[PDB]
DNA sequence: GGAAGGAGCGTTTTTTTTTTTTTTT
């Protein structure tokens, strides 16, 4: 039943089928991202199809979140470490008292929280129905909302984007 | 009632599925092992994608396939919504099946689906493909978003050569005693042109019409293709026989001026004979007089003269 | 103070200076207007065909056909994509140019000048009993750049409502005129003034303006730069009165339009110098006048006629430059994007001539 | 009430048996009723040869005279977009007969005007629900219909009506009104027909009209050319001959004199002259093409509209410079 | 799948009798099946609401009427079912009911 | 009196009955006999510009029905109305399935009443092909109580099933030889004293348009009122005012064009245009001195021929008049 | 000290009618 691509997916960061310097390039502006004041607030990485770009992110923050998040002072939820080193976004949730337009807002607005003792980087693979008119405006607000923050403390903002043509429909 | 052939006679095993030998011996490779991945069929229509897949999920999941399968096609409802639900709801079941056994979601005319679903789909084949398994049936399989097509393993049927055809027809004709003779079955593939559904029910047609399958017979319901006509039209060496073909077997047959200049550009395409600047100017012409088509004037003379100046240039 | 085109406009029939025939037509159609047809009045632009019309509407109604304002009307599409037209108004007529709606010109037509037919315009009698009834006057500036469509829908309207509304259409071609709206109207050839008249206006003017002039023969030399194009011919007089101290002299430059004179070093580098470079940088220069909104038809007009000027070209030269000129001004007219046909014309130009 | 009818709609046949000109489809079509086994249909054709009357016919021998009932008829006049195939049509082809009256029966008339994805979505309400309803599609250009719903419909052409079919349908219609036509007038229509019955009717109604009394008047050849405005053969051949033996002047004088006898319009003259043309034996081909290109340059032209007289004498250069190849 | 049954009562549910598809003998033991779709069966909703009696009627054709009581108004709805239910369907049905 | 003055000449004179309708009588014994038969078939108008297709139409609907009943068993639509698919899938439909009305005791005394309704769809060549294919079924479900009225100019732009369900009617172009008469009557009625041969003329420039005539009459019949000599108008003006180039103009254009200098021929069209001449009207006229010229061959005919036949089509598509002159007589000089 | 391989560049984006999906309603 295992898919090879699966079964064999990279367990290290070396293992990961990526150019050296394109890997060099990430994971500094990665590292630098994850500095108390960081000049960079999002990550915008864009490729085709299955070239590591979320498989990347997720190695290298199994490496970057353990080394900057800061020992929790006795506080966690549950008696594991909480081993949530990446935090994503699921386009396909829907709640009870939630428009579907204001999902993406409310999952921001939660993530802005993941900082210091509760540091996580964020990860926005799956997209909003950006195919919406009023969606992908909604969406474009809470980013450029985001980039303007006046919040001294935000968490790394990495967006995944992979670009295909769109085939034409009838 | 009485079935029309074409359902009457739809293949119910692997087993009974002719051409694509290589595609169909791997598909039961696959339904006696179980390791079924998520797949793109693709081809033309009437060669048994369809049946090839309702085959393939019959044998692979038994008894379970009332609870295992997952049909969805061009009539259903098939948006965002329905993959945010129905679909995630599905691959969310828990169904307790034969080791190498999973759950099958069919996406039959997979090319139609929009594309905010066919976004919405890879998170759910990213988290559900350990219990489930998408099988995608398509006539273009560069009409699914590229992100889905890495997921899946590609096959592409091809046409059905005159030898499947001549089998499938024979099994038929056996199950239903039909009386035929060698031309007539000749006949029925010829006009058939690859495709076995118009196969059957040109057969259909004769016997019902006449009973005895002779090629006379079959020829009085049944016309040649007409591509065939238009490019023994375009490549007469004469202009005299072009227009004569023009005139005989396509304009007193009732064939539309649109149609038939359609017809003329999708054969110009894939003329091998030709040479390059003759065939771009043939096209030139042929849209030329498309053009004046659209407008209203689909009148035989301008067949006619787009006929003269494709035998000019051929000079 | 206002520029000299306008200042010294007449504002009546008896007031008009050249082309004393049309005047007197039109003289004769202001005598009974009561069933004064439809009108389209076609010539050279910049020759006073708008100017006649006013001084046509001011002998029916009055001088208070110039006391003109303007208002603002939304239209929105079957796309709900909402725009705006500019609708000039005097007491007794309306001005509307629907082809600065482009391809939506046709609603213009279908909602507003339709109500404007179907809206009979009544007033109470001062002395008399009963109601009194007046047809509404309608121009149409740029008639000829009106799409099929509009053209189409101004039939029934002209036809049905002829009792409420009478339109007057400018143009200055009948050639995108479709027969119907030719059919439906009383055509009206206005010629281009002679040189003369063109120098006897000028002449007025410099005298009202008090500007020293050395001999009449600049007046006459700015008529011949004019071209017939009796508002370019005031334009530039007052912008030579002006960069000459009000004081013009035989050795005063002639001011052109400067897209006139890109044109001109255009066809000098295309006589030149005949190569692919070459035809990139004339694509850089056209690139560069469509950009000011100068229209491709216009463009290629004047590309063609100066290059018709070059001495150095044989016959056999400026016949095929004038062939290529027609197929590609029918292909601009058929078309999509003009570049394509600016390019062809060029790029054959360059192959005859080389 | 069926008086008042056009006579296009008065005599459109009721039954199979009034179709003419269509014998291998009747034929079949009303075999396969008989035992029972209709597939779905695809009936492809030009204008007013018998395709919804066939259809509605084999309707109403299919199930009688309550056909109504258990017959969904969906045309161009109807919205036929995805949502009404997959709501409308769906629930029809999937819900139960009247009276267990066999398979429903969904006719989509004119379907080349649906779009593709409404084509797209028939394609598995017609696989699906084939036990239970057939599908007859009808169109008159087949490039407008997907290949999978080409692939799906059993397919019956209607050829333009011969000749005889034409002639009987006319000797019906006579004996129905109280109306006598010579020979040469039915020669006259089933020329001008070109295989379609509706323009027969009106024409034929219209020179029962012309007569002024039509109890006893006799349609002649005359009658129908005054009703139709067209050319007789005589001025065609008229026309051609000093075209390709006068000389310039004469020829405008006889083409100009010619046209305005009746008032003839230069479109019919063309395309009487080239059907006259098209049998004309050239020793050289090249004839052939000029006259072929620059005749259909003309008609295109003269569909915009333009000057009229300046077309006639581009028709008359067009001629003679073609036939100066022969020489 | 889920299920409304209605009480066996003579207050809410006054009289049910299943006549084999005669109308005429009555048949213990056998079950009768209406398959439909509720975008057609909801369309008696509003006429229920108002209704103070409702008589549901269904023959072997496959036609079931509803007969609405409410000096009154009346109404009758008449809807047809669908040709077949699926083997899954009928699997669940008989579970549920079993 | 001033009242009856309110109106252009051609609104003025438009016909009100099928008697005043002139050389058209090849329809309009047809239609008039409908109104005895009562078996009005769906119908296609096609002709040229002012042929008298709005006017008949207009005539047999009054005659009909009548002031009263019409506005309850006609709708009229045309090019300034909007006439997209979903409007002839809804308005048209609905009206044509509409129940015919019930006629008034006066109504039925004074008018045949036929029992159907009447849609005219005029200017229908303006219609889109799918939208025009929305019409064909309703057009044949409804013709018990419904008949359609097409009316175009081009009639290729009627795509082919409507025109085959449509019985067809083709207006003659108007010329001095059928249309004289209307003419005279129409001078005769506002006094308009001209010159033998003047109806003549203006009916040749007008080239099958009457209402240009009447038009051109009208504009003629001012002048000469203004003018209050009481002489009889004379063709010089009316050629004068049609826009006709004088023969001495023609003449020098045609010098030049032998003369073959081709600098020449471009100054003299560079002055010529500034006049405003019609680029149509020069090249009709350059036709008729070359075609009907005995001083020429048949090859030079025959070439020239294709030549103002290219032009005047390139004109069509509202080209632009002086290239194309320019052209024109540059080949012509080459010839 | 020869290529062989690779990365980066070469970019911006309304509109006619008509049909369709999506989200909130
Ligand atoms: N050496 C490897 N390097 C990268 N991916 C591997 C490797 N081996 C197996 N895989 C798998 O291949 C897949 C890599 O594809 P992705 O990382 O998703 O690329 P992508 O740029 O994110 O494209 P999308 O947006 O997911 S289609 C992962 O599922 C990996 O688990
Ligand atoms: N290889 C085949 N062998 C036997 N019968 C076939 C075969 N292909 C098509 N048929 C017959 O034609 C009918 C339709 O076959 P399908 O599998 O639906 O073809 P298809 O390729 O899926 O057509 P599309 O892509 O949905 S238009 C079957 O029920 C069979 O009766
Ligand atoms: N085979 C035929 N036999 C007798 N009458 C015919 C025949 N075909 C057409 N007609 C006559 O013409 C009328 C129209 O026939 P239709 O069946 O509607 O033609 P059609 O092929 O459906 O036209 P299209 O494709 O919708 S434009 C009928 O009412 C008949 O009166
Ligand atoms: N046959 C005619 N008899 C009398 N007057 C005519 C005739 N034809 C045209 N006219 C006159 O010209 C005017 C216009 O006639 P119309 O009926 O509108 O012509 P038309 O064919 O409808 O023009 P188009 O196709 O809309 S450009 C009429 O009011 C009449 O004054
Ligand atoms: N003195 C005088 N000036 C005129 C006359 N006709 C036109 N003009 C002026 O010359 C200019 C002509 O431009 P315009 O009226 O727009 O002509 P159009 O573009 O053809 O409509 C205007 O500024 C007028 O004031 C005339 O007859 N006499
Ligand atoms: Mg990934
Ligand atoms: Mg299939
Ligand atoms: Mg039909
Ligand atoms: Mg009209």
């Amino acid at each position: 039943g295992e898919q090879w691509y699966e079964k064999f997916k990279p367990n290290c960061l070396e293992q990961v089928a990526i150019h050296k310097r394109k890997l060099k390039d990430v994971q500094e502006a990665l590292d630098a991202m994850f500095l108390p004041n960081a000049k960079h607030r999002i990550l915008l990485l864009s490729g085709p199809s299955g070239c590591s770009k979320s498989t990347v992110i997720k190695e290298l923050s199994k490496i970057l979140v353990p080394k900057y998040r800061q020992n929790s002072n006795g506080t966690s939820f549950r008696s594991t470490p909480n081993e949530h080193k990446v935090t994503e976004f699921r386009g396909d949730c829907i709640v009870n008292d939630l428009p579907q337009m204001e999902s993406f807002s409310e999952f921001l607005k939660g993530a802005r929280y993941l900082v210091m003792s509760n540091l996580s980087l964020i990860l926005i693979e799956d997209l909003p129905n950006v195919f919406h008119i009023d969606t992908r405006r909604r969406f474009q607000q809470l980013i450029l909302q985001w980039l303007y923050s006046s919040e001294p403390l935000l968490p790394p903002l990495v967006i995944c984007i992979t670009e295909c043509e769109i085939p034409e429909n009838d | 009632l009485q079935l029309p052939w074409v359902e009457k006679y739809r293949p119910q095993v692997l087993s009974d599925i002719v051409g694509n030998k290589e595609t169909i011996d791997r598909l039961q490779q696959i339904a006696k092992d179980g390791n079924m991945p998520h797949m793109i069929i693709s081809g033309m229509p009437g060669i048994g994608k369809t049946t090839s897949v309702h085959c393939l999920a019959h044998e692979l999941l038994g008894r379970s396939y009332a609870d295992g399968v997952l049909e969805l096609n061009a009539s259903d409802d098939r948006g965002i919504d329905v993959v945010r639900n129905q679909i995630k709801h599905f691959a969310q079941k828990k169904l307790h099946l034969p080791p190498g056994k999973h759950k099958i979601v069919i996406l039959d005319e997979a090319d139609s689906m929009t594309a905010g679903a066919q976004q919405a789909l890879r998170r759910t084949m990213e988290l559900y493909s350990n219990s489930t398994r998408f099988a995608f049936a398509c006539n273009q399989s560069n009409k699914i978003i590229e992100p889905l097509q890495s997921r899946c393993a590609i096959l592409r049927y091809s046409k059905l050569s005159d030898e499947d055809v001549l089998k499938r027809l024979l099994q038929i004709i056996k199950l239903e005693d039909v009386k035929y003779t060698n031309d007539g079955l000749e006949a029925i593939i010829f006009t058939a042109e690859g495709d076995m559904r118009q196969a059957i029910n040109n057969l259909q047609s004769t016997v019902a019409g006449h009973g005895l399958v002779n090629a006379d017979n079959v020829f009085k319901i049944v016309d040649s293709p007409h591509p065939l006509i238009v490019k023994k039209m375009l490549l007469a060496s004469n202009l005299e026989d072009s227009i004569q073909i023009l005139r005989t077997d396509l304009w007193k047959k009732g064939y539309s001026s649109i149609d038939i200049v359609t017809t003329s550009f999708r054969v110009t395409k894939n003329l091998a004979q030709v040479k390059e600047s003759v065939r771009l100017e043939m096209i030139k012409e042929i849209g030329l007089t498309h053009m004046r088509i659209l407008e209203g004037v689909g009148t035989y003379l301008q067949l006619a003269s787009m006929l003269a100046k494709i035998h000019k240039l051929n000079n | 103070m206002s520029l000299w085109v306008d200042k010294y406009r007449p504002k009546s029939l008896n007031a008009l200076s050249h082309n004393e025939e049309l005047t007197n037509f039109l003289k004769s159609l202001s005598d009974q207007p009561r069933d004064l047809p439809h009108l389209l009045l076609y010539g050279p632009n910049g020759t006073g065909k708008k100017t006649r019309c006013m001084a046509l509407l001011e002998s029916i109604f009055g001088p208070g056909v110039y006391r003109l304002k303007i208002d603002v009307r939304q239209f929105v599409t079957a796309s709900n994509r909402k725009l705006e037209l500019n609708v000039v108004s005097s007491p007794y007529h309306l001005e509307i140019t629907p082809s600065d709606m482009g391809n939506n010109d046709r609603i213009v037509i279908q909602e507003l000048l339709k109500e404007v037919a179907q809206m009979e315009q009544v007033d109470f009698q001062d002395s008399k009993d009963g109601l009194a009834h007046r047809y509404k006057c309608v121009i149409i500036n740029e008639a000829n750049s009106l799409t099929k469509d509009a053209q189409a829908a101004l039939r029934r309207t002209m036809e049905k409502y002829s009792k409420n509304i009478r339109l007057i259409m400018v143009c200055d071609s009948m050639s995108p005129i479709i027969a119907p709206i030719k059919s439906r109207c009383l055509l009206i050839r206005c010629p281009a003034p002679s040189d003369s008249e063109i120098s006897t206006i000028l002449s007025d003017v410099v005298t009202n303006e008090r500007i020293q002039l050395e001999t009449k023969d600049i007046l006459k030399r700015i008529a011949q730069a004019s071209n017939g194009n009796l508002r370019v011919s005031l334009l530039m007089l007052e912008s030579m009165a002006l960069n000459n101290e009000l004081a013009l002299k035989s050795s005063s430059p002639i001011i052109k339009p400067d897209w006139i004179i890109v044109i001109h070093k255009l066809t000098r580098k295309i006589v030149k110098e005949r190569s692919v470079n070459s035809l990139i940088e004339c694509r850089a220069v056209l690139y560069d006048l469509l950009a000011h909104c100068i229209p491709a038809n216009i463009i290629l007009k004047e590309l063609t006629f100066s290059l018709l000027d070059v001495e150095t070209l044989n016959t056999t030269n400026k016949s095929s430059i004038i062939e290529y000129s027609s197929v590609f001004d029918e292909r601009l007219s058929l078309g999509n994007k003009a570049i394509f046909h600016l390019e062809g014309f060029i790029a054959k130009v360059m192959c005859c001539l080389d | 009430s069926k008086e008042n009818l056009p006579w296009v709609e008065k005599y459109r046949p009721e039954t199979l048996d009034e179709v003419y000109g269509q014998n291998e489809v009747i034929t079949t079509v009303r075999k396969f009723v008989d035992e029972g086994k209709l597939p779905h249909l695809l009936f492809y054709g030009p204008p007013g040869t018998g395709k919804t009357s066939t259809i509605v016919a084999l309707a109403r021998e299919i199930y009688g005279k309550n056909y109504s009932n258990m017959v969904l008829e969906l045309n161009a006049s109807d919205d036929r977009g995805i949502d009404v195939v997959r709501n409308q049509i769906k629930d029809f082809a999937s819900t139960r007969q009247i009276f267990s009256k066999g398979f429903k029966l969904i006719i989509l008339d004119e379907a080349d005007a649906m779009t593709n994805a409404a084509q797209n979505a028939l394609r598995r309400v017609i696989e699906r629900y084939t036990k239970n309803t057939r599908f007859c599609v009808l169109a008159n250009y087949a490039h407008k219909l997907t290949p999978a719903l080409l692939s799906r419909c059993t397919r019956f052409r209607f050829q333009p009506l011969p000749q005889e079919a034409i002639e009987r349908r006319i000797a019906n219609v006579l004996v129905h009104e109280k109306l006598k036509l010579s020979p040469n007038a039915e020669k006259a229509l089933i020329e001008l027909s070109n295989g379609d019955m509706r323009r027969v009717l009106n024409v034929l109604q219209s020179c029962k009209a012309t007569l002024d009394n039509p109890d006893e008047d006799e349609i002649s050849d005359d009658v129908i050319y005054e009703c139709c405005g067209a050319p007789r053969p005589s001025d065609l051949k008229a026309v051609l001959k000093s075209i390709l033996e006068d000389d310039w002047g004469t020829a405008h004088y006889t083409l100009n004199k010619v046209r305005s006898a009746k008032g003839l319009a230069l479109i019919d003259l063309i395309e009487g002259i080239v059907k006259i043309l098209e049998d004309y034996e050239l020793q050289n081909e090249e004839t052939r093409v000029h006259l072929l290109t620059k005749l259909a340059d003309i008609e295109y032209s003269i569909s915009k509209g333009g000057n009229d007289q300046i077309q006639g004498s581009a028709v008359i250069g067009a001629i003679k410079a073609s036939f100066e190849n022969e020489t | 799948f889920s299920k409304i049954k209605l009480p066996s009562n003579r207050s809410i549910l006054e009289k049910l009798q299943v006549f084999d598809g005669d109308s005429t003998t009555v048949i213990d033991g056998f079950a009768v099946i209406g398959f439909f779709d509720f975008t057609s069966f909801d369309k008696i909703r509003k006429s229920t609401k108002i209704a103070s009696k409702v008589l549901f009627r269904m023959d072997v054709h496959g036609v079931l009427s509803v007969n609405i009581l409410s000096p009154g108004i009346v109404i009758e709805v008449c809807m047809l079912e669908k040709e077949s239910i699926d083997e899954a369907a009928q699997t669940e049905i008989e579970l549920l009911m079993e | 009196e001033q009242s009856l003055a309110q109106q252009p000449w051609v609104e003025k004179y438009r016909p009100k009955n099928l008697d005043e309708v002139t050389a058209q009588d090849h329809a309009v014994t047809v239609l008039k006999k409908t109104l005895k038969s009562a078996n009005l078939p769906h119908m296609l108008f096609y002709g040229p510009p002012g042929t008298g297709k709005t006017s008949t139409i207009l005539a047999l609907t009054k005659e009909l029905y009548g002031p009263d009943l019409m506005k309850s068993r006609i709708l009229e639509l045309n090019a300034s109305d909007e006439r997209g698919i979903s409007i002839v899938r809804e308005k048209v439909k609905n009206f044509a399935r509409l129940t015919v009305s019930k006629p008034s005791k006066h109504d039925l005394e004074n008018y045949p009443c036929p029992p159907y309704k009447i849609i005219i769809l005029d200017e229908a060549d303006s219609m889109t092909a799918d939208a025009q294919s929305a019409l064909r079924r309703t057009m044949e479900t409804y013709s018990g109580v419904t008949r359609f009225c097409l009316i175009c100019n081009y009639v290729t732009r009627i795509i082919d099933p409507l025109a085959s369900r449509c019985s067809k009617f083709r207006f003659k172009a108007l010329d001095a030889s059928n249309a004289i008469d209307r003419l005279r009557f129409i001078s005769e009625q506002e006094n308009v004293k001209c010159d033998d041969g003047v109806l003549e003329r203006i009916l040749d420039i007008s080239a099958g348009d009457l209402r240009r005539g009447i038009t051109l009459l009208q504009s003629a019949s001012k002048g000469a009122q203004y003018l209050g000599d009481g002489k009889n108008i004379t063709s010089t003006q009316v050629e004068e005012l049609a826009g006709v180039v004088p023969h001495d103009i023609l003449i020098e254009i045609v010098e030049k064009v032998k003369s073959g200098d081709f600098d020449e021929i471009k100054k003299y069209v560079n002055t010529f245009m500034k006049s405003g001449w019609s680029a149509a009207s020069v090249v009709n006229q350059l036709h008729e001195y070359y075609i009907t010229n005995d001083n020429f061959d048949t090859n030079f005919k025959n070439q020239i021929s294709w030549l103002l036949f290219t032009t005047d089509s390139r004109l069509n598509n509202g080209t632009n008049e002086h290239i194309q002159l320019l052209n024109l007589l540059v080949k012509i000089s080459q010839l």
